[PDB]
């Protein structure tokens, strides 16, 4: 009854976390790659 | 051309995903050997960790996502094969944890059948951690195993 | 399918006196297929014993401790804490942990089976019960009955007072690993604080080549 | 028709002792005529063992001693062992028993004499019987046998609880005050479910000579600079222990605050009695206002009203 | 060398009398020595109640008869009783006891601190570890903690059998008074292999504020009657209990049974006083020899040497 | 119960406001390529 409301809350926290985390590291690499060619094709 | 010019961001993000995955895959092997590996629990609920796994899974994943990640800075144009052969060994990797969360899973399932009063003493309870803990990992193993056979994909259709 | 064990006590009382024989039973189902033998584990030592009645004749002080019966082909019973000591009078009580409208019986002992008579049970220093020679066993207990327990009774004619023990009545809240259950949150606060730091260096990136990428 | 004695032996602590002895003493019976048997539950006895020996010579009367000996389980078993003699053929028997045993399940019977107070003075006397450490009210049964003169006075039973567990019932009984001086049997029998046998306790006033007590009070020798005053009332060479005090100074009564009696204890040797002090502690307050004081005293050994006052005034 | 025999009567319900008859039978006792004499649990009775007469003669053995009433209440208390002869020099016993329905009664130990009188006046309190119910005296460790190491103790122990079937063991600890004046616990271990713990006491000054006793004497509150006259000493305000009183006869010591204590009674007063009362009966021809009294009370509250003499003369 | 609970609360707000903070970022980058090409 009680446990089982935060297990799936704590279950679909890290599902969404672990989406974020991911799509935060597309980001970085995504920003990372464009600054090192922006900064290879100007310097 | 589709994969082949979309890889050249994909390999780099599916590579720190599995360093995320082997990373968090470490974290759950250390908490639970250092709190869940007593001798008044069963050997048959722990399935994943009684014959090193976790551990061994972890270094795999995170070496080999180590290695792509330096490979994709063009480090000496010789990393790309032992990349290649590194999440290729862990496709099969992947895929024997696969057989074991799912072994362990249905244990798992069994013994909460055999629990009544929705956990009603230590054991259960041990049993619904560990049952999480299996459908964490299942998707986090899911996760890296479409890394690895992305990333393996694309260096074979580079080394043709 | 596997099944579960349960592991009983003969007498059920699992606080005993010195030298006292108490037999341990493990019948958790076991005919399943074929008799077999058993497992205990007292104190996380595997004892040479496989049988399903392990008897203790003569129980000693370090006989008390964690005792867990496993059937071959079924898990492992739950633990059971035996307390044996060396007073005049004991409190034996059939639980130590009892849940909601549940049912636990106490009995007040003495020494070598000596007669025992008027003896007064104090729960939290406070009397509920005088009982002659019979035990105390207590139907649907509620949050009420936890606390301290012991009974005052009279050894031939001379007063004694067994040492104190206190017996849990709770809820389904056995608990033990709830620091655990912090894992998944304090797992994804460490995860949100490092998606927090990688955001925190993506966007100071991302005002440097703002600068750059002019 | 002769004299019955029924005398049943030791159980000696000191020795072992498995042959527990009955003797039924037979005495003015006639001469060269004895018929003594046993009997235990209304049925005859088994063993041999019924001997008839002539204690001594009585002319034409005679004294016999009837021998037996059992063992431990015929007399735990709370039999009815009688003696029967078939003298001129009318059958003389005599009971015996084992006592039932004091609190048989752990209750503990008190059951207080009439306060002397209330039964010379007052007149309304009372027989109380205060079973203690029982375990529920059901079915305890207090019922009061006023032997020779039954009456048809009733009786006032109640509960009354503490913080032990034990239940405790307190029975009232007013009896008549002439009928104590008289001395006819009261008693009260308690009966329970779980009991055996019902109990019975009988008490009246206690045998003896009664002394008519002795009264002498005191001066306060406590430095009337100081601030607080002490009564002394010694009674004396009074039987029985049973006695009342009071304290009717300046008119009305003291009420039981300011006021304590020494428990009775037995004079050394000489005279068969008992000695009590009362004192009395006051304050300059209510002293040094030109009141009296009088120790009053009641006793059965006592003249009619059973009174006897000695009085102080504070002049 | 006659023999002895002892019965009683069990209980005739159906009436009331509420007394067993003890009987105690002496066959061939010389003539014009008999000198049977009764004897309680160690509790030896003062109630003049022997009634024995002579049942036949013979000459030189004949026989003879004594005669005890006891109330129910000490016949149910498992109290064994014991007729006494002494015939040419020699002793002989019989016992009687309404023999058990259980076991042994345990276990008892006491433990008995040093009367103020050895402490504070003739110094050498000694605490007394006394032992009851013993089935024998075998491998009875008796030991002692004391809180200050003193070294020296030696302490005694002597064990006394009983009539009762059983056997008393007394150790007497002697101790200095200082350490009980400043304040210091004592403990009594007894050990028998048979025991699933040792069983400890602990003995130590009542703690409390201390309160200086008043002691007053009253003058003889009788007339010329001639008999006995009576000495009171009331002494009151003082803690704790612990108090020793005795008489002084013209410097002299008088003996303990002539004067007696009162039994301590908790005072009304916001004090916790303790009154106490002390009686001294005394007979026309010492009164007439002029002689001088002297109530010698002893309490730790007063000043060094802890002793109240309060003066009563005659003239 | 309530602990995880109000952790959940923290943690829903925290997770909303970094979405809205990569939003923001994505949007600006996305506009920052667009202008580039
Ligand atoms: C739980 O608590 C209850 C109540 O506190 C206990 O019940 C008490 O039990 C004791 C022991 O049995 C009782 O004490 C006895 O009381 C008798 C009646 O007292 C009445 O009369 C006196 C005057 O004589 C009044 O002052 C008093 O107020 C009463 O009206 C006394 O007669 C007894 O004394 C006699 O026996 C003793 C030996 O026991 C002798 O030494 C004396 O000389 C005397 O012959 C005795 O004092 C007490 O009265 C009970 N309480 C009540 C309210 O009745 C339970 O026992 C306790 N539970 C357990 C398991 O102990
Ligand atoms: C077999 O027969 C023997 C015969 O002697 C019995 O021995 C006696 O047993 C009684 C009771 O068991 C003893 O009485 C107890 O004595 C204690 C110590 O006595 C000293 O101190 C008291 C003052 O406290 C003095 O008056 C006395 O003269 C001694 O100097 C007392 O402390 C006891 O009182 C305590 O208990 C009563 C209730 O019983 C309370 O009301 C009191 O307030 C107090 O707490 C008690 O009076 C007696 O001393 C024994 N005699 C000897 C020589 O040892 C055995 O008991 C008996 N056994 C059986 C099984 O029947
Ligand atoms: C396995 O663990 C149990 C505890 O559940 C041990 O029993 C405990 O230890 C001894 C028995 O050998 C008992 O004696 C007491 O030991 C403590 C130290 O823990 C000491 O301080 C006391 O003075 C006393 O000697 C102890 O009571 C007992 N625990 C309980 C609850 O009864 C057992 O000994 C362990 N196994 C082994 C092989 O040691
Ligand atoms: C097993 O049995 C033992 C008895 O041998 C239990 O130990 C007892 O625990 C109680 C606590 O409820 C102790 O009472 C407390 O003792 C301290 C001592 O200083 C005192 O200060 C407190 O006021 C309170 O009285 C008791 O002393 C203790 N007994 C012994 C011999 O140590 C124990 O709890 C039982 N259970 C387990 C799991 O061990
Ligand atoms: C335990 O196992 C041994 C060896 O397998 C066997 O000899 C013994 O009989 C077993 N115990 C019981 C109670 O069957
Ligand atoms: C006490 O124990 C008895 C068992 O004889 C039980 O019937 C009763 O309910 C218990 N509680 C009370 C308050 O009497
Ligand atoms: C439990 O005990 C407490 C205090 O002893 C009391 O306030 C409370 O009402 C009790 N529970 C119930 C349900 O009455
Ligand atoms: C009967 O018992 C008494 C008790 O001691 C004994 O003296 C007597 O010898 C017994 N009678 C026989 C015939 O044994
Ligand atoms: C006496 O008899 C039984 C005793 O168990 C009791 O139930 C009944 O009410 C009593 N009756 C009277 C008249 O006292
Ligand atoms: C005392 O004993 C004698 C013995 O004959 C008896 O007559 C008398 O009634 C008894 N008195 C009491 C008060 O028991
Ligand atoms: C008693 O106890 C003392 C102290 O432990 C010990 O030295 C002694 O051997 C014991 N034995 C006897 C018989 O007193």
């Amino acid at each position: 009854g009680e446990p089982q409301l935060c297990y799936i809350l704590d279950a679909v926290l890290f599902l969404y976390g672990i989406v974020l985390t991911l799509l935060y590291c597309r980001l970085k690499i995504q920003v990372r790659k464009a600054a090192i060619a922006s900064r290879e094709k100007a310097d | 051309q589709t994969w082949r010019t979309f890889l050249k961001k994909e390999l780099e993000f599916l590579g720190a995903t599995q360093i995320l995955v082997g990373l968090i895959c470490l974290c759950f092997g250390t908490i639970v050997c250092s709190v869940l590996y007593v001798s008044d629990f069963d050997e048959e609920v722990l399935l994943l960790y009684k014959l090193g796994y976790p551990f061994w899974g972890a270094v795999l994943f995170v070496l080999s996502g180590f290695l792509s990640i330096i490979s994709e800075r063009k480090n000496t144009l010789y990393l790309v094969r032992g990349s290649l052969g590194a999440n290729i060994v862990s496709s099969i990797a992947a895929g024997t944890g696969i057989a074991m969360l799912i072994l362990n899973l249905t244990n798992n399932f069994a013994y909460m059948n055999n629990c009544k009063n929705v956990t009603e003493d230590d054991g259960c309870f041990v049993a619904s951690f560990t049952t999480e803990l299996v459908l964490m990992m299942l998707f986090l193993t899911i996760l890296a195993f479409c890394s690895a056979v992305l990333f393996t994909i694309y260096r074979i259709g580079q080394e043709l | 399918a596997t099944e579960k064990s349960v592991l009983t006590l003969d007498p059920p009382w699992i606080r005993i006196f010195t030298g006292e024989k108490v037999t341990l039973s493990c019948y958790g189902n076991n005919h399943l297929q074929m008799n077999s033998t058993t497992k205990w584990i007292h104190n996380g030592t595997v004892s040479e014993v496989n049988s399903s009645h392990l008897v203790i004749v003569s129980a000693t002080v370090q006989d008390s401790g964690k005792y867990i019966c496993q059937k071959q082909g079924l898990f492992k019973s739950k633990p059971v804490y035996l307390n044996v000591t060396q007073d005049w009078l004991l409190l034996q009580t059939s639980a130590d942990m009892v849940l909601v409208h549940g049912s636990f019986d106490i009995r007040c002992h003495g020494w070598k089976n000596w007669n025992v008579r008027k003896v007064i049970y104090y729960r939290n220093d406070h009397a509920f019960n005088y009982s002659y020679e019979s035990p105390v066993s207590i139907r649907e207990a509620t949050l009420n009955d936890s606390g301290t327990y012991h009974c005052k009774g009279y050894l031939r004619q001379v007063k004694y007072e067994s040492d104190k023990f206190r017996i849990a009545v709770v809820k389904a809240y056995k608990c033990k690993y709830y620091w655990l259950q912090l894992i998944f949150p304090l797992l994804v606060a460490i995860l949100f604080a490092v998606d927090t730091g990688l955001l925190l260096s993506t966007e100071e990136q991302f005002k440097s080549v703002l600068e750059i990428q002019k | 028709d002769p004299t019955l004695e029924l005398l049943h032996s030791s159980c000696d602590p000191n020795a072992f002792h498995s042959t527990i002895q009955l003797y039924c003493f037979i005495y003015g019976h006639i001469l060269n005529d004895v018929s003594v048997s046993w009997l235990m539950d209304d049925r005859e006895i088994t063993d041999t063992l019924a001997q008839t020996v002539l204690i001594k010579e009585e002319g034409k009367l005679a004294s016999t001693c009837s021998k037996l000996n059992i063992t431990e389980q015929q007399w735990m078993s709370e039999s009815t062992f009688t003696c029967k003699v078939t003298s001129q053929g009318v059958d003389y028997l005599a009971h015996t028993r084992r006592c039932p045993d004091h609190e048989p399940r752990g209750v503990i019977t008190y059951l207080i004499p009439p306060s002397p107070l209330d039964l010379y003075q007052n007149g309304a006397p009372k027989l109380t019987c205060l079973v203690v450490d029982l375990e529920s009210e059901k079915n305890v049964n207090v019922t009061w046998n006023q032997e020779k003169k039954t009456s048809v006075s009733a009786s006032q039973w109640y509960t009354k609880h503490h913080n032990n567990a034990t239940t405790s019932i307190t029975s009232i009984l007013p009896v008549v005050a002439k009928d104590w001086i008289e001395g006819y049997g009261y008693q009260c029998i308690v009966d329970h479910p779980d009991f055996p046998k019902p109990i019975v306790r009988s008490i009246t006033k206690t045998p003896g000579q009664r002394s008519a007590p002795e009264v002498y009070v005191f001066p306060p020798p406590e430095e009337e600079s100081e601030d607080k005053r002490t009564l002394t009332c010694l009674i004396q060479n009074f039987f029985p222990e049973d006695i009342s005090v009071q304290w009717l100074g300046d008119g009305k009564l003291i009420s039981n605050s300011q006021h304590s009696t020494t428990t009775p204890l037995k004079s050394n040797g000489s005279n068969q009695g008992f000695f009590i002090f009362s004192r009395l502690e006051v304050a300059k307050t209510l002293w040094t206002q030109r009141k009296q004081f009088t120790c009053q005293v009641i006793h059965e050994a006592l003249q009619k009203p059973r009174k006897l006052e000695k009085t102080i005034s504070t002049s």
